[PDB]
């Protein structure tokens, strides 16, 4: 079904958001026990192909998903062991037709810099392959932004090269150099 | 008048609540979700450094 | 639109040194390759899509090139079957 | 006529021929080494997989 599995998808993100708020979480837990957590980041692939349109709005409960579990300190242990920087690769993802376009690079910056920001310094190493592998893309958005649709588009544009700095300062690429 | 001036029949009617209810659900969950997202980025930025960041980037790449 | 161009050059000239660093002595080098293509993902997404008067013809010029930059750098250093 | 008719000195008229001679110099350097590494690419990519490096990023990726 299309409205089922998207109803659900964003149900769990009102379970796992109101539980936070009553550090750990025994919602979080039974997700990784029931291996949720695992075919979950293995659809992340091709995501291209996914990606108003149902299928549109479906990705963005499932990417939202991730991103709620990436805030808690327990959920970079569960998540980080889901070798999420493979699975992101494979699909070669990196005027309201482009803003979609970001709406997803958005999505996707906000996973990986909340996730290397949460455990510690056991995540860094994998935070300065991605910018390094990937580098000269960042480049580009981070210096764009340095009637409604374009005000929209903008918006994304600050918010992706928003989300790219996080991860930097909180990586510590500057220190390498 | 009547008998009919730019309406519709129940069986659409029924049809075109059921979707608009969708639609709306939907978007108040994006809503709220966005506002949730905002708000913990505003938590966690609020701390300290919150020009310094962007500073030392446009120090070190080209402005 | 002249000045966008040159912003692109500068990207371009950066991933061919880095494409070409990679794919020249072999396995020892793709582990870093990978990381900078997951620690900086989404931004070469945007250019790959992208490209699939004058200054126009010129700032396209450069999406090609660049969006071909990076697709030599994926198959050379396997990111594919990471996933 | 003569005496002057939209033209310069012989101090400027040397400084604007060094000028145009940089320029050109800087630019042929920018061509040779486009053409150099275009070269290199056409030799490196014409061995065999043409289509196919696109091909599997497409199929990956979003279309």
């Amino acid at each position: 079904d299309t409205t089922c599995q998207t109803a659900a998808m964003i149900l769990l993100n009102a379970l796992v958001h109101t539980s936070r708020a009553s550090v750990d979480c025994p919602i979080i837990d039974a997700l990784n026990r029931l291996n949720f957590i695992g075919v979950l980041v293995d659809s992340l692939k091709e995501i291209l192909n996914e990606w108003a349109s149902p299928s549109q709005q479906y990705t963005s409960a499932k990417l939202a998903l991730l991103l709620q579990l990436c805030q808690t300190r327990q959920g970079a242990k569960y998540v980080l062991q889901a070798n999420l920087f493979r699975a992101l690769e494979q699909s070669g993802v990196f005027v309201v037709a482009l803003e979609r376009h970001y709406a997803l690079l958005v999505a996707l910056a906000r996973v990986v810099g909340a996730a290397v920001t949460a455990r510690g310094a056991h995540n860094i190493v994998q935070g300065r392959k991605f910018l390094t592998q990937h580098r000269g893309l960042v480049v580009h958005v981070l210096k764009k932004n340095a009637i409604l649709a374009q005000q929209a588009l903008e918006e994304r544009i600050e918010e992706l090269a928003e989300a790219f700095m996080l991860l930097i300062t909180a990586t510590g690429f500057l220190e390498y150099e | 008048s009547g008998t009919g001036l730019g309406e519709v029949d129940v069986d659409t009617y029924l049809s075109n609540l059921q979707t608009k209810t969708t639609l709306s659900m939907i978007a108040d969950g994006l809503e709220r979700s966005a506002r949730d997202f905002d708000a913990f980025l505003e938590e966690n930025v609020t701390l300290e450094w919150e020009a310094q960041r962007k500073r030392i980037y446009q120090h070190f790449g080209i402005k």
